[PDB]
């Protein structure tokens, strides 16, 4: 998920904007 | 934190920052 993929990888900040409420 | 690995806090404070008063989830699973 998220939490391995922007750990891993880089992620884009829309990726991390997905996880707000 | 753009452009950048985020692991453990780092993801955390990066969360924090970008979702500001709307808050966010974080589910390592």
């Amino acid at each position: 998920g998220i939490v391995e993929q922007c750990c891993t990888s880089i992620c884009s900040l829309y990726q991390l904007e997905n996880y707000c409420n | 934190f753009v452009n950048q690995h985020l692991c453990g806090s780092h993801l955390v404070e990066a969360l924090y920052l970008v979702c500001g008063e709307r808050g966010f989830f974080y589910t390592p699973k």
